[PDB]
């Protein structure tokens, strides 16, 4: 049938040059996360597509520069899986890739440029990658097929590279590589073998940034290092006849001091019928603090306009910025994983241009819980945090269309991870952290409001660092141990607890009251932890599952006719016991372990029905709640390598098993939550909201 | 110029061997499971390394970064520093958090983003913050092969251990969970490894006497076996939510005197070889977390006065520190193998300015960068080139009498480069030459 | 470490007094020996033998007790009946002061001599003051009383039912050994001074009757022979099993009969029935096997409770022995202007060695080890050629002679006290003359077969002096120096003068021009030609015509003897347990000793 996704969350890795924003008309955003590359179009506010073909963590992204102005849609991506990847879009969809091969170490910084060398036709790209070997290899494209050209083991020991870029001087590549003391290397290819040029050498400290320019006939080199000083070579040269670099130091400034991330000048952009390419250079420091640097001010001070930032809040600044299609927004990327954006709306000095950046976990995403009747969501991460979107109905006073979705709080920045949670109420819910105690947090009064305001401006992101906690109101002592599942009953009257434990007196199951908040019962038949365990839909019974490879139906009077069941097994599954699900008329449960045997049982004796096989082991089961007349289940199982297979039921082959996406998920799948449509979670940032129509 | 000291701290866990007997160790307060929520085992919570943990919300970067930057704004904008890694077992936690943590605080130093702890320290080699050095905790039954490894894998030099006593009654009354044995086995493993070992021992435990003390201490220093290279007084305190404080509300324990603890301290701050180093004399806890004890936390002064009054100076190398001066070497048995201790001495004031430890490979040493037939120099320091004096004699000391092919010293990261001048290469984490 | 050795040794044959000897004493400042025996008899017969022979007041058999008083003038005296008898020698008077109808098995007293305590044969222990009257008494009971947080068949087939007792140098404790029925085992407790337990002993698995307590307070010995070895374990002060050390003898074959420590708590003495008394030390927590003494049946042993290092045995056949001791280091110096040093180490069956000229080593570590099969006495180096040492072995009087590899030498086929060394092949092996106490010089020269010579000479000697180069023999007196003794011809005793003390330490040294003695006295008096130049010396060492000292107050002095003259920065101070060993004259290499076992070296 069709399975589209309508919405994603996520957000950029921490390396320094994580994300990259195209030049020119139309342009676009492409950062990274766990192990893919996310697009992302800051005219609108929604992801297109992911770039899921790594196996490691993403650290370098740049866009293929076209020179004439125009969107180029072709990029580059170094991993941490050793590898350098080239790849061509041209449109939201295409997905093509080359898959280079090994590098030996983990890239941290790439580059590529055109070759601009018309003479051979439609000229082609080349890429110069350094690693952890302390490597510098240049990769090239002529076509369809890859063009290994030449390796140069930059050193023998530890002296690494800091950074790297390519431009063309005037007729021939050139490369400026760095090495960690002082040094910039720069230089040049005979043939194809490149040969030294020369080697600048002005900093006192570590060097960070390096980027080219171009004005008139003479190129600029900026730079940035960690020694309290920016650096700036204009440069004017002819390419080696075997002849060489004519370099020219400059004034410098006094920005920020401290260290300097990352630098950029200004790119060149189509207005008015012509180009134009400012003289601009902005950076990226580590106090919190931007400085727009201004050209000479006709004297040769250099001295700013306006130093955004206030000191106050976060010491560990930026890693990076960049600019959007002209000087008109401005945007950076905080130390913690959030982003910046500024614009100046035809006023000299800038302000905030908030409501358009994408925020998400940047630690695994643990499990997630859908709405009462589906107005927003909740997830918990591995990031000590706990974080709320819901859905943004007051798009534009003209564009009422095209609801998107954003994030709207963060209820609590905890001491520990958060392994378990379940929602108790409309504005209240329960998790349970790594502490041995549960914890329960409501909703204030001082977010309904904005909640109305915008769900019938997006908060920004001091925001939601500073002014969005929800009070904490109870505490749940009881447990011995780690939290490792939580339940909720059907009418909001039960809870029931299950504790990280090992032994036979620690793997008793507990309850709750939901109103008194005191322990009215505990069970205690299971060998080991209980890893799920779900309620019926109706009353009459309580599955549970644990590691000990088997289940167990066993619930009892809650004491607040018999009002419930018990029944066991002695082993039927071989591997650890992963899922549980009910019917919605209660008349089977399926269970699915990590052995890739997923089992109904029926509604004394409980057999079986008919056993299945999957590809890849199971983690997570669910079933629509929505019942079909022909007499038949629908599962949507979700496994361990990130994929989603949907499976019909059929009373006694008759199974459908055809039912699955592509590029669904980078890492394994915790939990899938219908909607009463439904979510899926990771344990790589990635939370996701699914739609099914049939 | 000096050299400042930076302190981190770990997340909150539970000590290893409460699985088998089912409690922690008596004198213990804090933890998981104490009045004092959110603080890791070993501490209340009210001390500066504490709270700075305590307000990080425990992330090696930011509390690093907070030291560092407090550190620089107060004047001094040192060039080395020596991290200090404190409170409960740090490898009785899963591999993986161990491998986070420690990566994350080389990568605090010059700002990598490394994946894993070989680039991490591969990297921190070539910074500009030259880290010297950094020490871990760890109780005896979590020394042995494999945790030893693990140690020297992070670069670590120096390693402390609490035994606190040399009787067995007292580990099987106060609930260790480990045999006397396991120190002897965790001393030599240790000594003849490379580390320089710090140990832990606590005046006035439950049922000890006070000349029981005195006879333990002599035996402590006399005993070949249960020699250290750095001495961890910490007198016994009692404090509230441990079995220490049950057994002093029922009126079964107590605590000496003000004038018998200074008279205790002078007798065993007196006794003290001049190759050993007291680190901590008290405890770091505040005025009024403790019931009963010593209430005033300047009892080196007391302890000096003391000495003074009495008759006998000290030679410990705390105070014996900064006309010519002259070199004098000094040998013992310790461990099961042979030592050598130089220094250059000025005898007619009594101080030091140089001084150098060397020990030869006993037997079976399992770290294979020895592989046997070696000898290592434990520690090196220089006071203020008196330094290449030293590593000539230890040079000459190892090719004369030991009679061995190979040498390797232990050195920190940041200073793998200065035994480069010389013409040492590197095995594993060590330092290496041939004779 | 050091090395003890023999020193003036006494002799003396009184006269068979009435049947046998049971227990004797020691008079100390009228300095004679008391013996009791059976048929009441109380006989001061040794020295002048002021002896005043009484009728003890047929009874039991055995006599337990005899104690001097040294202050109330009178000895006390105690019998197996039980009959605590003032009495007093120069009077000849009699008075029964105690008696139990019970009978008694041991008397102890205080090392004060305060007050005392007696075992009833009735299972009871009872306590009196200086006047004889009982002021408390107990039994061997169970409940221990709860001190501290702490509250099959498997006796010896030889173990003897008589409790031991005793006391601790500073007298405040002492320790009681019994033995329990109803388990049949053997038990230990202390009690203090005011007479009220204070601890228990935990559960042993096979222990002893021996008992013996450490003056410095520190440590008691036992027996506890192990299934599989034998071994003496320690007991701290609140009882409890504390480390042990193994004897190297053999399962079944022998027996522990006695324990005992010296005056200064340095010296262990243990007796050992099949016969052996065999005298150990401690270096590092390593229990040195110094010396070995077989003998055939001993009565008693008794440590000298005034002076060190002296011991009184009392044999079965009317034979008293009175042995003396020195404690200096064996060392190998001055033996050429060669750069030559090395010191050597008795210890068990084998010696060790330490070069300290190409090596420094501590005390428990060694280079060139030698082993020997029976125990070794003694050890000396050579005068002028070479450093092989010749080593006596106290079993067989067998002597070995080691080239300086170690080519060995040795005869294929008490006495022999000071075997002196002569670079060829010469032993000058002194003794001693029976009931006469004479001084006796022997002239002993190696299927080449040991063959002595005997020559005789007045006086007692003390200590004989070291063959330097080119140079005959030199002994000590109890006054002055005699005997040049011309090594191949008997000569005269004329002077070379007249010590004021017998200098405990002593040498001859070629000062300059002229042959000048130089000694030291436990008073630590430095004496040169008969004068006192100072008071404070501790050790000393001559070389190259420089004297080395200890100023035993903080400070090492060195002195030129280019001058020939000396009377009462250069100086170095110096900790506080320093003791001089060898020194390397060009390179000034002073190694300094300290208390702990560790070594330093001075340039
Ligand atoms: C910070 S702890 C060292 C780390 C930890 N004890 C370990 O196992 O390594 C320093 C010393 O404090 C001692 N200590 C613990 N509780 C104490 C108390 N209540 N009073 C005094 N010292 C205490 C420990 O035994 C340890 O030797
Ligand atoms: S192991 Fe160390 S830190 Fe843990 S409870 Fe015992 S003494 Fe405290």
């Amino acid at each position: 049938s069709v399975l589209e996704v309508s919405h994603v969350f996520c957000c950029p890795n921490r390396v320094r040059g994580a994300l990259s924003w195209n030049t020119g008309p139309g342009g676009l955003l492409a950062f990274g996360t766990s192990c893919s590359v996310v697009l992302y179009d800051p005219q609108k506010k929604v992801v297109i597509t992911n770039l899921n073909g790594h196996t490691a963590r993403v650290n370098c992204l740049q866009w293929i520069r076209t020179e004439d102005g125009s969107p180029s849609n072709e990029l580059v991506s170094g991993g941490s899986d050793n590898r350098v990847i080239h790849w061509e879009l041209e449109n939201n969809q295409v997905l093509k890739s080359v898959r280079l091969q090994g590098h030996e170490g983990p890239v941290c910084a790439v580059h590529a440029i055109y070759q601009s060398g018309p003479s051979e036709g439609e000229q082609h790209a080349l890429i110069a990658s350094a690693a952890s070997d302390s490597t510098v290899r240049i990769w090239s494209k002529k076509g369809s097929e890859v063009k290994y050209l030449q390796t140069l083991s930059f050193r023998d020991g530890f002296v690494l590279s800091v950074c790297l870029a390519i431009l063309p001087g005037t007729n021939v590549p050139v490369l400026a590589c760095g090495d960690d003391d002082c040094r910039i290397h720069l230089y040049i290819q005979q043939d194809d073998q490149f040969q030294k040029a020369l080697s600048l050498c002005g900093h006192e400290d570590w060097i960070r940034g390096v980027e080219w320019a171009t004005f008139g006939r003479d190129l600029f080199l900026a730079s940035c290092s960690q020694d309290c000083l920016i650096r700036i070579w204009r440069l004017y040269m002819k390419p080696a006849s075997f002849t060489t670099v004519a370099v020219t130091l400059e004034t410098v400034l006094a920005g920020h001091e401290n260290w300097v991330n990352a630098v950029h000048w200004q790119p060149s952009f189509y207005k008015d019928g012509v180009l134009q390419q400012p003289v601009r250079l902005l950076s990226a420091s580590m106090d919190k603090t931007m400085i727009l640097w201004a050209p000479d001010e006709e004297s040769g001070v250099w001295l700013e306009q306006v130093r955004v930032g206030e000191v106050g809040g976060n010491t560990l600044g930026f890693y990076d910025c960049q600019f959007g299609e002209n000087g008109t927004m401005i945007i950076a990327h905080a130390f913690h994983g959030a982003l910046h954006l500024w614009k100046q709306s035809t006023v000299n000095p800038r302000q905030w241009a908030p409501e358009i950046v994408i925020s998400g976990h940047f630690d695994g995403v643990q499990d997630l819980m859908w709405d009462p009747e589906g107005e927003f969501i909740i997830t918990t991460s591995t990031d000590q945090t706990t974080r709320l979107f819901a859905p943004w109905k007051k798009k534009d006073q003209k564009d009422r269309s095209q609801v998107t979705w954003h994030e709207i709080a963060r209820p609590q920045i905890h001491g520990y991870n958060i392994k378990c949670l379940a929602m108790i109420d409309r504005f209240q819910f329960v998790s349970g952290a790594d502490e041995k105690v549960l914890r329960v947090f409501s909703a204030p009064r001082n977010f309904v409001e904005n909640f109305s305001v915008i769900s019938r401006e997006p908060p920004t992101e001091d925001h939601l660092l500073q002014n969005t906690l929800w009070p904490e109101i109870q505490k749940l002592y009881g447990h011995g141990y780690e939290i490792v599942c939580v339940a909720c009953n059907n009418s909001k009257t039960l809870l029931a607890s299950a504790c990280k434990a090992s032994q036979k007196e620690h793997a008793a199951i507990i309850l709750w009251s939901t109103a008194s908040w005191k322990q009215v019962q505990s069970l205690a038949f299971h060998t080991l932890t209980v890893t799920q365990m779900t309620f019926s839909p109706d009353d009459k019974f309580l599955l549970a599952v644990s590691r000990d490879r088997t289940w167990s139906l066993w619930k009892r009077q809650d004491a607040t006719s018999l009002f419930a069941f018990t029944n066991k097994i002695t082993s039927v599954h071989s591997r650890i016991i992963w899922s549980c699900d009910w019917s919605p008329d209660n008349k089977y449960f399926f269970t699915g372990s990590r052995d890739k045997k997923v089992v109904v049982w029926g509604e004394p004796i409980r057999p079986c029905s008919s056993i299945l096989d999957v590809g890849s082991s199971v983690t997570a089961v669910s079933v629509c709640p929505v019942l079909n007349p022909a007499q038949r289940y629908i599962v949507a199982i979700g496994l361990e390598s990130g994929k989603i297979c949907i499976y019909s039921w059929n009373k006694t082959w008759t199974s459908c098993v055809e039912t699955n996406p592509s590029q669904s998920h980078s890492l394994g799948i915790r939990r899938l939550c219908w909607k009463s449509h439904f979510a899926s979670c990771g344990e790589d940032h990635t939370v996701k909201i699914y739609r099914v129509n049939r | 110029s000096g050299i400042a000291v930076v302190a981190v701290m770990c997340k909150p866990h539970r000590c290893p061997h409460i699985s088998f007997t089912g409690n922690i160790c008596i004198y213990c307060p804090g933890g998981p499971d104490s009045d004092f929520e959110y603080s890791t085992q070993s501490y209340t919570g009210y001390e500066p390394t504490s709270m700075r943990a305590i307000r990080a919300r425990y992330d090696p970067f930011l509390q690093t970064r907070h030291r560092i930057e407090q550190l620089k704004q107060l004047g001094h904008s040192v060039d080395k520093v020596e991290f200090i890694v404190m409170g409960g077992t740090f490898m009785a936690l899963p591999e993986e958090y161990r491998d986070y943590f420690i990566r994350s605080l080389h990568d605090a130093l010059s700002g990598h983003t490394s994946n894993n702890i070989h680039e991490a320290i591969k990297y921190s080699e070539r910074s500009f913050t030259k880290c010297v050095g950094i020490t871990i905790e760890t109780r005896p039954d979590y020394c042995m092969k494999r945790h030893l490894s693990d140690m020297l894998t992070y670069g670590c030099t120096r390693l402390e251990i609490g035994v606190q006593s040399v009787y067995e009654d007292v580990a099987r009354d106060t609930n260790r969970g480990h045999t006397v044995k396991a120190a002897c086995e965790s001393f030599h493993l240790a000594k003849d490894s490379g580390f320089k070992v710090v140990t832990h021992m606590m005046p006035d435990l439950p049922n000890v006497g006070l000349e029981r003390d005195i006879e333990q201490f002599i035996e402590f220093f006399e005993n070949p076996a249960f020699r250290p290279d750095g001495l961890k007084l910490y007198p016994t305190l009692v404090i509230r939510g441990t079995g220490l404080y049950e057994l002093w509300k029922s009126g079964r324990y107590r605590s000496y005197s003000p004038s018998d603890l200074i008279e205790l301290v002078a007798r065993i701050l007196a006794l003290v070889p001049p190759w050993t180093r007291v680190y901590r004399v008290q405890r770091d806890i505040p005025m009024p977390l403790v019931s009963s004890g010593v209430e005033h936390g300047n009892l080196r002064e007391l302890a000096f006065a003391r000495m003074k009054d009495l008759g006998i100076q000290c030679r410990d190398v705390r105070t014996r520190e900064v006309y010519q001066v002259e070199l004098v070497r000094r040998d013992y048995v310790a461990n099961g193998g042979w030592e050598t201790f130089l220094s250059y001495e000025d005898p007619d004031q009594d101080i030091l300015i140089g001084l150098l430890r060397l020990r030869k490979c006993s037997e079976e040493t399992f770290r294979f960068e020895l592989g046997g037939g070696v000898s290592i120099v434990r520690e090196l320091h220089v006071y203020g080139g008196f330094g290449m004096l030293l590593m000539e004699e230890a040079e000459r000391i190892a090719r004369e009498e030991h009679g061995s092919g190979k040498m390797a010293v232990i050195s920190g990261v940041g200073t793998r480069n200065y035994y480069r001048k010389i013409g040492y290469r590197l095995q594993g984490p060590y330092m290496v030459k041939m004779l | 470490m050091r090395n003890l050795k023999l020193h003036r040794t006494l002799e003396f044959r009184d006269i068979q007094a009435p049947g046998k000897p049971q227990c004797f004493c020691l008079r100390a400042e009228q300095g004679t020996v008391l013996i009791g025996s059976e048929r009441g008899l109380t006989e001061v017969d040794p020295v002048r033998r002021e002896v005043k022979t009484e009728i003890s007041l047929d009874g039991s058999g055995c006599i337990v007790g005899i104690q001097d008083l040294l202050d109330q003038e009178s000895v006390c005296v105690a019998t197996a009946s039980g009959d605590v008898i003032v009495c007093n020698l120069s009077t000849q008077q009699l008075e029964c002061v105690g008696s139990v109808a019970s009978g008694i098995s041991v008397m102890s007293w205080s090392p004060d001599q305060e007050l005392l305590l007696l075992a009833t044969a009735q299972q009871t222990l009872i306590m009196m003051t200086k006047d004889f009257e009982v002021i408390a008494e107990e039994q061997i009971h169970q409940d221990d009383f709860g001190e501290g947080k702490f509250v099959p068949e498997n006796a010896l087939p030889w173990d003897d039912r008589r409790p031991h007792i005793t006391w601790r140098g500073d007298g405040q404790y002492f320790a009681v050994s019994v033995v329990c029925r109803q388990t049949e085992a053997r038990k230990i407790r202390v009690w203090n001074r005011e007479f009220a337990l204070q601890s228990t002993s935990e559960s042993v698995p096979g222990l002893g009757p021996a008992l013996a307590w450490k003056p410095s307070g520190s440590l008691i010995a036992s027996t506890q022979d192990k299934p599989n070895q034998q071994d003496v374990v320690f007991f701290e002060k609140n009882g409890l099993l504390h480390g042990h050390f193994t004897l190297p003898f053999l399962k079944d074959e022998v027996k522990v009969n006695d324990l005992l420590w010296n005056a200064d708590s340095s010296v262990l003495a243990i007796w050992l029935e099949d016969s052996y008394v065999q005298l150990w030390t401690v270096g590092n927590y390593h229990w040195y096997l110094k010396q070995s003494l077989p003998f055939s049946q001993i009565v008693s042993l008794l440590w000298d409770p005034v002076t060190p290092c002296r011991l009184h045995v009392l044999c079965t056949g009317w034979r008293y022995l009175c042995c003396d001791w020195h404690w200096t280091t064996d060392r190998s110096s001055g033996n050429s202007a060669n750069d030559l040093a090395n010191v050597a180490v008795i210890d068990g069956n084998r010696v060790l060695v330490t070069v300290f000229r190409q090596t420094v080593v501590p005390p428990p570590m060694c280079t060139y080890r030698l082993l020997i099969p029976h125990p070794v006495n003694q050890v000396i180096f050579s005068a002028h050629l070479g450093n092989d040492l010749a080593v006596l072995d106290a079993s067989n009087q067998i002597s070995v002679y080691k080239c300086g590899h170690l080519e060995k030498r040795y005869s294929i086929q008490l006495q022999l006290s000071f075997l002196t060394w002569v670079e060829d092949d010469t032993f000058l092996a002194i003794s001693y003359s029976h009931s006469s106490s004479q001084s006796i010089i022997h002239h002993l020269t190696v299927g080449q077969l040991d063959v002595s010579s005997s020559v005789t000479v007045d006086g007692v000697v003390i200590g004989l002096c070291c063959c330097s180069k080119t140079k005959s023999l030199a002994v000590q007196l109890a006054d002055g120096q005699v005997l040049k003794y011309l090594w191949e011809s008997p000569s005269l005793a004329v002077e070379p003068v007249r010590f004021v003390h017998p200098c405990t330490q002593m040498e001859v040294a070629t000062i300059g021009g002229e042959e000048c003695v130089l000694g030291l006295t436990d008073r630590c008096r430095f004496f040169i030609n008969d004068t006192e130049v100072a008071s404070n010396i501790t050790s000393f060492a001559v070389c190259d015509d420089f004297l080395l000292v200890t100023t035993h107050s903080h400070t090492c002095q060195v002195f030129s003897l280019s001058g020939a003259s000396l009377k009462m920065e250069i100086l170095r101070k110096v900790e506080r347990g320093s003791r001089i060993v060898t020194v390397v004259p060009q390179d000034t290499k002073l190694i300094l000793q300290m208390p702990r076992g560790n070594l330093e070296v001075v340039h």
